RNA sequence: AUGUGGAUUAAUUCGAUGCAACGCGAAGAACCUUACCUGGGUUUGACAUGCACAGGACGCCGGCAGAGAUGUCGGUUCCCUUGUGGCCUGUGUGCAGGUGGUGCAUGGCUGUCGUCAGCUCGUGUCGUGAGAUGUUGGGUUAAGUCCCGCAACGAGCGCAACCCUUGUCUCAUGUUGCCAGCACGUUAUGGUGGGGACUCGUGAGAGACUGCCGGGGUCAACUCGGAGGAAGGUGGGGAUGACGUCAAGUCAUCAUGCCCCUUAUGUCCAGGGCUUCACACAUGCUACAAUGGCCGGUACAAAGGGCUGCGAUGCCGUGAGGUGGAGCGAAUCCUUUCAAAGCCGGUCUCAGUUCGGAUCGGGGUCUGCAACUCGACCCCGUGAAGUCGGAGUCGCUAGUAAUCGCAGAUCAGCAACGCU
């Protein structure tokens, strides 16, 4: 876990868009090619598509999963089991 | 051991008391190579039998030994496709040694516990006739004098 | 003055030797306090005891390096050359007796590919 | 070892935490000791050949 | 592995280092420059065999001491060599750099040169035969010497296979650390690759 | 009461004791007393390499490098006997820090 | 906890495959290393050089757009001197560039037979010929080490020696090291004035050569015993791989012949991976409880690391650690007075246990721009399997086997129980 210290750590340019976004108070998908980016309580209403290597896969983020990451919400490996 | 007989390690004596047999008994139920805390061990242990018994440490430690040295063995032998034993006579020396091994076997693996009493009382039992100990060298002696019969080969 | 040195093991001893008193000086405390091993006293007293000049030698010691087996084999040793020093007329029973021989052994070399010492990492041949 | 990935390397990056030693001639990423500058197989190579003015065999 | 190379193996004993210097902090930079200058120069001088390259330095001055078969083309009448070894150290940075030129006593008393040789003469059209044969008699000649062992490793004459074939003469006592052996190597190119030529070379003995 | 600390540090001991022997005639000559080459513990570094790449790393084998370094403490620091110290010329092998 | 097999995934980069691969090439995989997969740029090109047509620019420090490369703009601009050198921006020309292939083409390096003692050549002689003698038999040794007669006479690589360490003594030698014998400390210890009488650390020499005696021996090798001596019959351990075999490993160290891409299989960056598992194998630690777990007191060593690094005393934290920072390029200051086991005192009376600790939750510290896949450390709750083990199988003959510790290599952070 992040040191309370340093604090949480978010990307500057998806800060803009986000800041841009619910400023304009538009709500669309946007492409997140960050996985380090962490949550903050203004992404309540705000659609992420983040990148998996293949497709950009689109998320909807609620109050619900504050405090985690991007990419948990993410699978990255494909197991259909035997 | 091709070329021939190795020398023999000038084995030292217990100045405690004055007898080897103890330097013995202590080297071989050493674990792990802890050697003080085999022989306190030891010591305690021989202390609970003399105070249990009431008579003379050393002399009770010379009737079990007497008691429980064999003096015929069996070694296996196969030939001709076939497993046999043969019954081959032992040294002293290696008897006493074989004695204490067995003593040690038949201290280790009994539930009274606690092991610095029971080897005591394991050491009283064997006295007495009455010892893990003495019911093996019953059966070693019931075997040999079985495969007597085998003697021929003489190896 | 009378001195002498004693090594093994990397065991390096001094003593002093004082016709004065049986009493033992060992950094400053007694025989009993200093290493209180049966084994130990008996093995620092054989050459007294074999040269049967018992309580008429003070030694003072001083130790540096090795273990307490080897400080005591070194003190012993030492404290036997002292007394060959200040006598030579014992040396043919002090050196029947093994006294005066030091004890040429120590730890030895280890090599690269082997745990320890002589130590031999598991050989299986599947 | 890639003389691009080698150039790059030289160059300055544009975080103190991706410097990296690449042993010198070579290029081998790993197995390189910091102060001699050389990998294992360049160290034996030079020193066999007595490059270097101080190292010698051991057996002690 | 087979054999160690005996100027690693007899290093403390017989043969002296041929770079001396000291320096601890700037040590990497020192042999970082050494190892650079030594490898350009190689690869730029061919024509004349180069037997051993020595630097020493001395703070800031250095010095590089130079044995080669022949002076003709190592430096020119004039200079034209000597000049454009000077200029590529100076965009080496060698700051104050100091030129010497040493010749061998015995051109063919040594293993470098030799293998040199030999591997021209595998290379341009000679066979490995005569060039054994050659060299053998010609190292044989000088009397200081006494033991010659020459090995050839790789492909010759074209044949789609390795053949490992040595001659051996006089004296190669590797196991004895007293001996003197001199150590070389070379490789010889050809159209269809490289061969590897390998020389032992045993001088006297040394007591003291 | 002054007193200069002449390290000798080198890796050969022909060349250290070379250096040794130099500057006790120099000093000898120059009128100086010094104590003499004061023997020091020399540090071992001890290093391993594997046999060759690609696996075989059973056998080892280490390399040292030796590191002799020896105690020069000079008494009276005589003008005359630091130029002399300047003024002499010593091999590569064999570097002096003048403390 | 590592490495592999087998199955998935767009990829889990490649090689090695009984002895002789499987804590391997990985002495430190979030970017880099990666070369794998998606996507976005790119072009005689990220990076060198010679030939023609265009020139004094190139080279650089910053704002703006972008997943980043990169595109556009703000500030400086040649050092020589008339021929141009240096440097490179646009066109190419050759050509750079490839961890793409080929260890059944190779150089070099390396493992095993094996630290086994065997393996050869000159002359002669014999037979026709492929060939034999020397290298046969007896004795002895760790050894083709040696003696005896023999068509053999000699020599070579090997064996021992010469090299390192360890076992002793003598001489030289006193600081940052020690204290015999004298003075100052007075709780802090040679700490301080003084001193080689021994270690202490590094220079020289001596000492093991069957040296001598008795018996066996072909009077010879060699062997048993005995005296002196530290060592007695190569004292101990090391450096030290004869010709060759295994088409053994390594084009993923490097270089190397040939084929292949060049507008790509080259090149820069954003995220992901090499740590995926319904199983198997190999190597290690923890054990499976009393020779013990736990608590308090308590004494004994080595060696090495330390500059953009060790880090004193003091203060706050249970402890990770936070502030601070003396002494140090280092017998001096730190790695605690280098300890653990060891000795004394107390509880547990044999329990799935006060042994034993993994898994899963709730709180913090440290290095890093970037700890979810994916690091390490501290505190708490959680309390699973496991009672000496199946056929089979492995190491070990003196400081040996067992048991308990310390430092270093790679390193800002660690996968550290592996290696030295
Ligand atoms: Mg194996
Ligand atoms: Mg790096
Ligand atoms: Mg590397
Ligand atoms: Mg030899
Ligand atoms: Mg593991
Ligand atoms: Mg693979
Ligand atoms: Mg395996
Ligand atoms: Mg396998
Ligand atoms: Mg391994
Ligand atoms: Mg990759
Ligand atoms: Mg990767
Ligand atoms: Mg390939
Ligand atoms: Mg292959
Ligand atoms: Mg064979
Ligand atoms: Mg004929
Ligand atoms: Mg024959
Ligand atoms: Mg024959
Ligand atoms: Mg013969
Ligand atoms: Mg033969
Ligand atoms: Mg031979
Ligand atoms: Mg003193
Ligand atoms: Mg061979
Ligand atoms: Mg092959
Ligand atoms: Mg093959
Ligand atoms: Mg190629
Ligand atoms: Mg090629
Ligand atoms: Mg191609
Ligand atoms: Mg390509
Ligand atoms: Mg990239
Ligand atoms: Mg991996
Ligand atoms: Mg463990
Ligand atoms: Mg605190
Ligand atoms: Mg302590
Ligand atoms: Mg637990
Ligand atoms: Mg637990
Ligand atoms: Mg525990
Ligand atoms: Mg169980
Ligand atoms: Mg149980
Ligand atoms: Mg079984
Ligand atoms: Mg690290
Ligand atoms: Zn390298």
């Amino acid at each position: 876990p992040r040191s309370l210290k340093k604090g949480p750590f978010v990307d500057d340019h998806l800060l803009k868009k986000v800041d841009v976004q619910n400023e304009k108070n538009t709500k669309q998908v946007i492409k997140t090619w960050s996985r380090r980016s962490t949550i903050i309580p203004d992404f309540i209403g705000h659609t992420f598509a983040v990148h998996d290597g293949r497709k950009h896969v689109p998320v909807f983020v609620t109050e619900a999963m504050v405090g985690h990451k991007l990419g948990e919400f993410a699978p990255t490996r494909t197991f259909k089991g035997h | 051991p091709r070329k021939g007989p190795a020398p023999k390690r000038p084995l030292v004596n217990d100045p405690v008391y004055g007898s080897q047999l103890v330097t013995q008994l202590v080297n071989k139920v050493l674990l792990e190579g802890k050697k003080s805390l085999a022989e306190r061990i030891v010591y305690g242990a021989l202390e609970q039998a003399r105070e249990k018994t009431g008579t003379d440490p050393v002399v009770t430690l010379k009737r079990a030994l007497d008691n429980v040295k064999p003096a015929l063995e069996v070694r296996s032998r196969r030939v001709g496709g076939a497993t046999y034993q043969v019954p081959v006579e032992v040294r002293p020396d290696r008897s006493t040694t074989l004695a204490l091994r067995w003593l040690v076997n038949f201290s280790r693996q009994r539930r009274e516990k606690t092991m610095v009493e029971r080897l005591a009382n394991e050491i009283l039992d064997a006295s007495n006739g009455l010892g893990a100990s003495v019911k093996r060298r019953e059966d070693t002696h019931k075997m040999a004098e079985a495969n007597r019969a085998f003697a021929h080969y003489r190896w | 003055p009378i001195q002498t040195v004693g090594r093994r093991k990397e065991a390096v001893v001094r003593v002093r030797l004082v016709p004065g008193t049986g009493q033992f000086n060992l950094d400053g405390r007694t025989l009993e306090n200093y290493f209180p091993n049966k084994v130990h006293q008996q093995l620092i007293k054989a050459p007294l005891v074999t040269v049967d000049r018992v309580d008429q030698f003070d030694i003072y010691a001083h130790l540096d390096g090795g273990g307490p087996s080897g400080q005591a084999g070194a003190l012993r040793l030492a404290i036997a050359r002292a007394l060959i020093l200040v006598q030579p007329e014992d040396r043919p029973a002090l050196k029947k007796a093994g006294f005066l021989t030091r004890d040429p052994r120590a730890i030895e070399r280890k090599k690269y590919g082997l745990k320890k010492a002589r130590k031999a990492p598991q050989y299986s041949k599947r | 070892a890639k003389k691009a990935l080698v150039h790059k390397a030289n160059k300055k990056p544009k975080f103190a935490v991706r410097a990296y030693t690449r042993c010198n001639k070579c290029g081998r990423p790993h197995s390189v000791y910091r102060k001699f500058g050389l990998c294992r197989i360049c160290l034996r190579e030079m020193a066999h050949a007595g490059e270097l003015p101080g190292v010698q065999k051991s057996s002690w | 592995g087979q054999k160690i190379n005996p100027h690693g193996f007899r290093l403390g004993i017989t043969t002296e280092w041929k770079s001396r210097w000291y320096a601890d902090k700037q040590y990497k930079d020192y042999v970082k420059e050494d190892v650079a200058i030594r490898k350009l120069l190689a690869t730029g001088l061919e024509r004349a065999g180069i037997a051993d390259v020595e630097i020493e330095r001395t703070r800031d001055r250095v010095r590089v001491d130079i044995h080669t078969a022949r002076p003709g083309i190592v430096i020119g009448r004039r200079g034209t060599e000597a000049d454009r070894i000077r200029a590529d150290l100076e965009k080496l940075t060698g700051k104050q750099v100091q030129l010497n030129i040493l010749e061998v006593k015995n051109p063919e008393s040594q293993a470098q040169l030799v293998a040199q040789g030999v591997a021209e003469q595998l290379s341009n059209r000679v066979a490995f035969r005569r060039a054994m044969r050659k060299a053998i008699q010609s190292a044989m000649r000088q009397p200081n010497v006494k033991g010659i062992r020459v090995q050839c490793s790789g492909r010759l004459g074209g044949a789609e296979m390795s053949r490992s074939e040595f001659y051996r003469e006089g004296r190669v006592p590797l196991h004895t650390l007293r001996a003197d052996i001199d150590y070389g190597l070379y490789e010889a190119k050809t159209t269809f690759g490289r061969i590897g030529v390998k020389v032992w070379i045993y001088k006297g003995d040394i007591v003291g | 009461g002054q007193k200069i600390r002449i390290r000798l540090k080198a890796y050969d001991h022909e060349a250290i004791d070379a250096s040794a022997r130099k500057i006790v005639e120099t000093v000898t000559r120059t009128g100086a007393s010094v104590v003499g080459p004061v023997p020091l513990p020399t540090e071992k570094n001890v290093y391993c390499v594997i046999r060759s790449p690609h696996k075989y790393k059973d056998s080892r084998e280490h390399f040292e490098m030796r590191t002799h370094k020896r105690l020069i403490d000079i008494l009276d620091p005589t003008p005359k006997t630091v130029d002399a110290l300047m003024r002499i010329d010593l091999p590569a092998s064999v570097d002096v820090n003048i403390q």
